[PDB]
C-alpha cells in the first residue's frame, strides 16, 4: 500500500484513545487488537472493533499525504504517539509489511495485517433519526447505567433500553432486583421505538460524550445503532429479546410517602453498610413518625444503627434492602431531597428526587 | 432478595 | 474493661490510618485484624501488628476518660470514624464483650478480643541510637527502595541495608541485578554498624514520615519514633552484599546526557522491547547514543540522542525497566553514566550530586 | 541478565 500521512501529535491522541475503546485485553483474533488506518481524499480514518461494535475517528490531513490503508497494533501505536514530545510532527508510511513511524530522530517499525482482512459491521439502514445535546444523553445514561445486569443469562438485561416516545428519549436498565428509568425531552417529535444497546456499547457511547459544543446525531436501524459526535462515529449491534416493561414494574398504589435529605440519607446508609453482611449487604429500615432508623448486623454479631429525622406519617413498618442498591440510587440522584414511596415489607419501593419526576428508581426488598 | 419480575 | 474516651474525629483519623499499616488483608488469627486500644494517664494508645512489626500511635485525651484496654477490628473502626461527619465527637466505651462507638445518633457495636491476648514483639535492648530529620530518612529510603528484591530466595535482599559509618547513615538495596546506594551526613560520630530491615518494614517506615526521628537499633530489631508515632520491626538475619565491591572499578567510558530526554527515549523504545525480557541495545559513539529495541513480532524502535561521551565505541544491553527505574528516581537535570565494557556493570548518577549511586548489570542481547 | 554478585 502507498499510504502516507504527516500529522501533529495532538490531532492523533484523542482519536487514538477513542477508537481503542472497543478493544479488550487478549483479543480472540490478532487483527482485533489492531486499528484500521485509511487515507482517502484529505482524511485519515481510524477504526477499532470487537465484532459487536466499532468506533471510527476522522482526522483532516492538511500536510502531504498518499492514499491507502493498513492495520497496526492499537496499544503500541497509541503508546508511541503519546510518548512523543508535545507538538511532535508524526510522519507515517508503509514499507512492505511494516508501518514506519518517524518523529525527529525517533523511528518505529510496526508489524501490519492487511486492511482487506479487517472485519466490518454488515451494511444496514437507518429507520429512526434524531439529534440531541451530548449533556442530555450523558444524563440519560448516568441516571440508569448502574442498574444494568452484568453477565446475566437473560442477555437482554445486560444492556440498556433506549426508547423514543413523543418528544422524549428514555433509558431503562434493570437486573431483576432493581430498576432505573430516566426520560428527557429532546424537542422534536419522534416515532415510538425501543431498542436494547449492549452494556459495552452503553459504556462506549458514554465515553464519547465530552465537554463539547457538538450535538449527538443518533441513527437507529432494526439491528444497529449509530451515534455521531463531531469527528467520531460509534456503531453497535443491538441486543435481541423482550426487555421488561418499566410501566408494569412501578409500584401500583404506594400508600406510604417518606421524604429526607439525599446526602444525610446517603452518609447514614454508607456508615451502616460497614457492619452489614459482606455477601448479602442487608440493612433494615424502620419507619415511624418523622423518623427513619437504619440497622445493619453481620455474622460477627456487630451492629450499626443510624437514626435520622425525616418527613413521614403513617403506619410503622420495617423493610429490608441490599444497602448497595440503595446507595447506588442515592449516588445517581445527587439532588437535595429524596422521596421514597412504600407499600409494605414485601413490596418494592420507588425512589425519586423530591423535586423532579424525570428519573425513577424501583428497588425490591429482601424478606423480613 | 425478592425479584421485580 | 472500664475503658472510656471521647475524642474529635480529626484527632483519630491519622493515628488509625498509621496503625492499620502493618495489617495484612487475610489474618491467620482473628486478633491480628484488630487494633489494641489502651487508655492510661490522659493518653489513648493504638497498636497494630503483623507479628514481625508493629505501629503505635499516642493521642492526648483532653475530654473525660477512664482507663482500660480492649482490641477491636481495625478496618471497621477506621471506616466508622472516617464515615462520620467532619468535626464529629466520637464517644467510645465497653459493654461486656462489645465496644460501643457513639456520635450524634449513630451507634456502632463492635466485637472485641481481650487486650491480654494481643501479641507483643519480644522485649529487646537498643545498642545503637541516633536522631535525624524525618525528611532525611524519607529521602534515604525513597532513593533506594525500588531496588529491593521482592520475593527473592536470598531473603536478606528482600529488604534494605541501614548502615552507619563515621557521620553518615547509608541505605543500600539490591536484587542482584541492580543496586542503589544513598548516604547522608547526620552530624554525629556513629559506631560502624549495619542492619537489614525487611521490605514490608521499610515501606511502613517510609509511609510514617511526613519533629525529629529517633532511631534505635537492637541486635534483632529497629525502632523509629517520630512525633506521637512509634514503629518497631524485627530485622532480617543474614549477610548483605558489599556495595563497595559492586561499584565499577576503573570505568574507561563516561557518558553525560539530559535526564528527561534520556528517560523519554528509553520509555518509547521500551514499547517495542520483548514484554518478558525488556532488553534494549545502547550503541554509543561520536557523541551519539542510539537506543534500539526489538520484539518477537520483529518490530523495532530506534532513538538517537546527542550526548557527551568519552571512550571507545561500544554496544551494551540493559533491561529497560531497570534503567527507567533509575532515571525516574533521579529527579535531576543531567545524568552521568560510567561504563567499562558490554559485560560489566554501569554506574549511574546525577551529574551534579554523588549522594546517590546506582549500579545496573547489563544483559546479553 | 548478568548478576552483580
Amino acid at each position: 500500500s502507498h499510504m502516507k500521512f504527516t500529522v501533529e501529535r495532538e490531532h492523533l491522541l484523542k482519536p487514538l484513545q477513542q477508537v481503542s475503546g472497543p478493544l479488550g485485553g487478549r483479543p480472540t483474533l490478532p487483527i482485533l487488537g489492531n486499528l484500521l488506518l485509511q487515507v482517502a481524499d484529505g482524511t485519515l480514518s481510524l477504526t477499532g472493533t470487537d465484532l459487536e461494535m466499532e468506533m471510527v475517528a476522522r482526522v483532516a490531513l492538511v500536510q502531504p499525504h498518499e492514499p491507502g490503508a493498513t492495520t497496526v497494533p492499537a496499544r503500541k501505536f497509541f503508546d508511541i504517539c503519546r510518548g512523543l514530545p508535545e507538538g511532535a510532527e508524526i510522519a507515517v508510511q508503509l514499507e512492505g509489511e511494516r508501518m514506519l513511524v518517524r518523529s525527529g530522530r525517533s523511528r518505529f517499525s510496526l508489524s501490519t495485517l492487511p486492511a482487506a482482512d479487517f472485519p466490518n459491521l454488515d451494511d444496514w439502514q437507518s429507520e429512526v433519526e434524531f439529534t440531541l445535546p451530548q449533556a442530555t444523553m450523558k444524563r440519560l445514561i448516568e441516571a440508569t447505567q448502574f442498574s444494568m445486569a452484568h453477565q446475566d443469562v437473560r442477555y437482554y438485561l445486560n444492556g440498556m433500553l433506549f426508547e423514543t416516545e413523543g418528544e422524549e428519549l428514555r433509558t431503562v436498565a434493570t437486573d431483576g432486583h432493581r430498576l432505573a428509568v430516566c426520560s428527557m425531552p429532546i424537542g422534536q417529535s419522534l416515532p415510538s421505538h425501543s431498542v436494547i444497546v449492549p452494556r459495552k456499547g452503553v459504556i462506549e457511547l458514554m465515553r464519547m460524550l465530552d465537554g463539547g459544543d457538538n450535538p449527538l446525531r443518533v441513527q437507529i436501524g432494526s439491528n444497529n445503532i449509530r451515534a455521531h459526535v463531531g469527528d467520531f462515529i460509534f456503531t453497535s449491534k443491538l441486543v435481541d429479546g423482550r426487555f421488561p416493561d418499566y410501566r408494569r414494574v412501578l409500584p401500583k398504589n404506594p400508600d406510604k410517602h417518606l421524604e429526607a435529605g439525599c446526602d444525610l440519607l446517603k452518609q447514614a446508609f454508607a456508615r451502616a453498610a460497614i457492619l452489614s453482611n459482606e455477601k448479602f449487604r442487608g440493612v433494615r429500615l424502620y419507619v415511624s413518625e418523622n423518623q427513619l432508623k437504619i440497622t445493619a448486623n453481620n455474622p460477627e454479631q456487630e451492629e450499626a444503627e443510624e437514626i435520622l429525622d425525616v418527613t413521614y406519617s403513617g403506619a410503622e413498618m420495617e423493610i429490608g434492602f441490599n444497602v448497595s442498591y440503595v446507595l447506588d440510587v442515592l449516588n445517581a440522584l445527587k439532588c437535595e431531597n429524596v422521596r421514597m414511596m412504600l407499600t409494605d415489607s414485601v413490596s418494592s419501593v420507588q425512589i425519586e428526587d423530591a423535586a423532579s419526576q424525570s428519573a425513577a428508581y424501583v428497588v425490591m426488598p429482601m424478606r423480613l | 432478595q425478592a425479584d421485580l419480575f
